[PDB]
């Protein structure tokens, strides 16, 4: 996890080869590509409660809000298993209104 | 690690709080105090210099 100790990018793995009086390291790394821009927010307010992502960031495609993982764009809908709650929505700078979906009660019809 | 991708600075500070074991609500609920403390700490360096 040391930055730039094993090449440029996120180190995946490395292979050694012998040279005359030396060694050659072939570093395999992961390099992110083809980014898009989005709107973002730190928390989400629902029922007077602030919701934070467990892992990921809240992003908006223009009209809807999703959670994604931070390094590869893979959007999902914001549920109570995606997030955790802390406090009320009066203290966070930049909080946004949206609905956080519960699975249990629409299972219970 | 590649191309520069923008992110707002308080959200970068929250990632970094996660990287030491503190949840990020602890940053967002203290943002103003944390920024005051950083500013006083930076203002103390030029005084010693
Ligand atoms: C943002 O993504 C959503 C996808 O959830 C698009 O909204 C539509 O949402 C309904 C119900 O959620 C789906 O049945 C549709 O298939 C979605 N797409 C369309 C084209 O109707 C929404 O269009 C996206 N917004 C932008 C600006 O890209
Ligand atoms: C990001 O910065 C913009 C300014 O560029 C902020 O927008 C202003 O919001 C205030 C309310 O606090 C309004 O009174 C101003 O009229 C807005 N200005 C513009 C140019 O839109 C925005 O609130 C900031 N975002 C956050 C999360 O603080
Ligand atoms: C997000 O939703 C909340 C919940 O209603 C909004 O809070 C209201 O804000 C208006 C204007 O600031 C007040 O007149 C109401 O009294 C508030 N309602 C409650 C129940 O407190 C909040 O304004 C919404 N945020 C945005 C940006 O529209
Ligand atoms: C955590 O520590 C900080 C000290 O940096 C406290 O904030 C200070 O509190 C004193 C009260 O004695 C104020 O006079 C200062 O102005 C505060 N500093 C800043 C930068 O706001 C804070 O109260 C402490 N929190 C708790 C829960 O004890
Ligand atoms: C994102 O938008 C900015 C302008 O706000 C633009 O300069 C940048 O090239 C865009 N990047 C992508 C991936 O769309």
């Amino acid at each position: 996890k040391r930055v730039d100790f094993c090449g440029k990018g996120y180190h995946l793995m490395s292979f050694p080869q012998s040279a005359p009086h030396g060694v050659v390291f072939l570093h395999v790394t992961y390099v992110p590509a083809q980014e898009k821009n989005f709107t973002t927010a730190p928390a989400i307010c629902h029922d007077g409660k602030a919701h934070f992502p467990r892992e990921g960031v809240f992003v908006s495609n223009g009209t809807h809000w999703f959670v994604t993982q931070r390094n590869f764009y893979e959007p999902q809908i914001i549920t109570t298993d995606n997030t955790f709650v802390s406090g009320n929505c009066d203290v966070v700078i930049g909080i946004v209104n949206n609905t956080v979906y519960d699975p249990l009660q629409p299972e219970l019809d | 690690a590649g191309a520069a991708l923008q992110i707002p600075f308080a959200m970068q500070m929250a990632y970094r709080f996660n990287g030491i074991g503190v949840t990020q609500n602890v940053l967002y609920e203290n943002q103003k105090l944390i920024a005051n403390q950083f500013n006083s700490a930076i203002g103390k360096i030029q005084d010693s210099l």
